[PDB]
């Protein structure tokens, strides 16, 4: 669970010669195409 | 849109909004104007 709601943590990283912020933009785009009632957030290293 | 009553709205706020708002930056106490749903067993003493 994350912030009181059911969750699933997903770890990953940027491919060679790609910034982390650029890698995160794609995960946000892919997350927008998921089913109804599914959101997302960033935690840990990605939060700060 | 007349789909949700006063009671339906209060439950949605209680069960999806209140907790996250109550853990938000700089938020002290949080008062719900309404009540969360519970399973109500409305007993009948004649049938009992």
């Amino acid at each position: 669970r994350y912030n009181g709601l059911p969750s699933m943590e997903i770890l990953g990283q940027a491919a060679p010669g790609k910034s982390t912020g650029e890698a995160m933009e794609l995960m946000e785009q892919l997350a927008s195409k998921l089913p109804t009632g599914v959101g997302y957030d960033w935690t840990g290293m990605s939060y700060q | 849109d007349g789909t949700m009553t006063q009671e339906d709205i209060s439950d949605y706020v209680a069960a999806n909004m209140k907790d996250a708002i109550s853990r938000t930056s700089g938020v002290g106490d949080v008062q719900l104007f309404g009540s969360q749903y519970a399973m109500r067993i409305w007993m009948n003493p004649n049938e009992l």
